């Protein structure tokens, strides 16, 4: 019966997400969705008993990975969206990666592992962009980046969060499907339409 | 300030033709151009506030493209009602700077 | 509606200051985060940038002449006021002034233009 | 008695090299080492019984993140001697992060979970360079950076792995502590003299 | 090829004071830069064969620094012997570029 | 000892190819990673330089002059020639050949140089 399959076939959603940020040189971005679209499939692959028997590592590891994969893919999708010179953009990278490692250790299910992130990468973007709207003394991020990438990325974002922590209580076999699906058109939406350091 | 080179000084163009006028600024300005019609003895309007976004009640054919220092203005089958004089502006400093201006005259 | 006028002397003699005035209607320079510009097309030159003034009554000036403008405001008449000190042959020009806005930094409405000439 | 404390106190040893990787514009290298520093002192902390009372995580964690802080610390030191463009560098940096997060939890103690990194890094640089030298037609790196960096660099490396994975065996005391200098020396003198990148 | 200029083409310098010469380079040129004493009727010598590293056999008083399109070039106490004509090779690419030159005289 | 020493026609016509020869000692252009430099110094300017021939026997060409420079070899005499074609009053200078190493990439050992003239 498709209950069975629908959770992991549904990680697939990240495909086009990795497809798409390789194509616009967003090249490191596309690993942490490739690596995360890996661990989420596995991760569900286990817990669905018709088809537990494929999977290779203890579920520890893949539950883990599965969870910080995406919280760090939340992280780099709000890095690319905000746009930092080289020592801000390695040390703001990392800062994400030491952080949701740890917090994702320290309480796994606690939605503090992706409310660490969002609130730090929207303190950080708001402050770059309050400061560059004070220099410009104008909407900083052109209204059509408003209307084309930030709307309906954190649009998609707060469906996502809201199908993940109201509506999975209802259902998890189609609500766990329209949040992989609705969180891969976050991170679709939150990037730019080129990586302008590619040069 | 960052000076801006349009291609062509002057263009001859065929009415119901195509006509493209490329702007090559001097540093990166993050996409920050507008373009300009300068209808002669009228103030200028706005066509295009971005590099491609253009103004409420702009006919389509007008259009521009480009990225990081090599930009492009479009006319689609041009109207003789569309022969001006076209600037680009850079706007990224508040040290607003125009290309030289693009005269634009009929076949 | 959106509208500019720009009102001078036209014609005067070099070595002398020169009073520019632009009026302006359909919106207000008091509305938050509205500018008034002001832009000459020298004869037979391309467009050359002079001056911005804002809403919150921060300035500008164009680094080739900063040192003779004189940009202010009166919003109880909607009007904008621009000095050129010690004007040349140089300045026989077309000034305008312009509306930008906060949204698109870009200025959207340009006043009609009007003709400045310095002579003996 | 000294013996408790000199395991935890020798953690500080990545102190100098946090201070001079930030000195040398190094941001993202100092959060890894100074990270590093921290789960290593607490990862010792914990262990030694006359101060155990004092550290406030559990051991799964600290012992977790000293083994991954220090094997990223060996990773971003290597992928900082060989400077890389933008979106090879954010990629190789990524790379790194993804691959020691698994490997430090697939076999936490295995010798493995530094042999991967070391072993890549080293292929990477040596590409790199080969490439590079086939370019100019002469050593590529001066042999200023050969005798003072890479040569100085991988004597402490090679020194602070065989007092790891040997002369540990004999002591563990006072070996610990000289395994925690010469590693922190290693992440010194493996570093360039200037952040490139930092313009 | 990537342009250098030697800040001063000639140099007047007291025996026994300091003397420094500025290369100023066209792009970034990642420290390959090498020193030369052109004496005049013989082979020019290599003095300093990166942006610092003296050759074996040359004296202390000499000495580089500078790193990324600005290098220089130093003579602490110089001798009647320093008197000569001094280059700075870039050989960051196999096109080699030499600046201008500058010619050290005796006051 | 390294040694280095260039030979030529130093006078002759204009609308000519002239041959340049050096003749080295110490070293051998058969070492692995060695190379055999040309460069000149025309009259009162800086230096330039024109070629490169390396053990492998790649080449290299400056390339303001490449369409009239020829380099070659030969590891039994130890001798490396360079030819210019088309010769002009711009080419009154002074010839140098230099030895680049594989260690250090910049040239350690230049020869004596010798004076080129093209005059009628
Ligand atoms: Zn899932
Ligand atoms: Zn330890």
């Amino acid at each position: 019966v498709a209950k069975l399959l629908l959770p992991t076939l549904s990680s697939l959603a990240f495909l086009p997400t990795v497809s798409i940020a390789t194509k616009r040189r967003f090249y490191m971005e596309a690993m942490v969705y490739l690596f995360t679209m890996f661990f989420v499939a596995f991760s569900h692959a286990c817990d669905g008993p018709g088809l537990s028997v494929l999977c290779f590592m203890r579920r520890d590891i893949l539950e883990y990975f599965s969870i910080y994969g995406t919280a760090l893919s939340m992280w780099v999708s709000l890095m690319a969206l905000a746009d930092f010179d080289e020592p801000q953009r390695s040390t703001f990278t990392m800062l994400g990666v030491l952080t949701i490692a740890v917090a994702t250790f320290h309480d796994r299910w606690g939605y503090g592992v992706y409310s660490g992130p969002i609130g730090t990468a929207t303190l950080i973007i708001a402050v770059k962009w309050l400061k560059k709207m004070k220099e410009k003394k104008g909407l900083y991020p052109d209204k059509s980046i408003y209307t084309q990438q930030i709307g309906p990325g954190l649009c998609f974002g707060a469906l996502a969060l809201m199908l993940r922590f109201f509506f999975e209580e209802w259902d998890y076999t189609y609500v766990h499907s329209f949040y992989h699906c609705a969180l891969a058109m976050s991170f679709v939406l939150l990037l730019p339409k080129v990586n302008k350091k590619a040069g | 300030d960052i000076q801006m080179t349009q291609s062509p000084s002057s263009l001859s163009a065929s009415l119901g033709g195509k006509v493209t006028i490329t702007c090559k600024a001097s540093q990166d300005i993050n996409e920050y151009i507008a373009w300009y019609q300068h209808k002669p003895g009228k103030g200028p309007r706005l066509l295009i506030h971005y590099t491609s976004t253009l103004q409420p009640g702009i006919p389509s054919r007008f259009s521009g493209s480009g990225s990081g220092r090599d930009y492009s203005f479009s006319i689609s089958n041009l109207e003789p009602e569309d022969i001006a004089t076209y600037y680009c502006l850079q706007y990224d400093n508040l040290l607003w700077t125009f290309g030289g201006g693009t005269k634009l005259e009929i076949k | 509606q959106v509208t500019l006028k720009e009102s001078g002397p036209g014609i005067l003699q070099p070595s002398q200051t020169l009073s520019l005035t632009c009026s302006f209607s359909g919106f207000s320079l008091s509305t938050s985060g509205m500018g008034v510009s002001w832009i000459r097309k020298p004869s037979g030159k391309g467009l050359e940038w002079l001056a911005h003034i804002f809403w919150d009554d921060d300035k500008r000036y164009n680094p080739s002449l900063k040192s003779r403008l004189t940009i202010s405001k009166d919003t109880s008449s909607n009007q904008v006021f621009l000095m050129i000190t010690s004007i040349d042959t140089a300045d026989t020009a077309t000034y305008y002034c312009a509306r930008r806005t906060w949204l698109l930094h870009a200025m959207d409405y340009w006043g009609q233009g009007t003709s400045v000439t310095v002579s003996s």
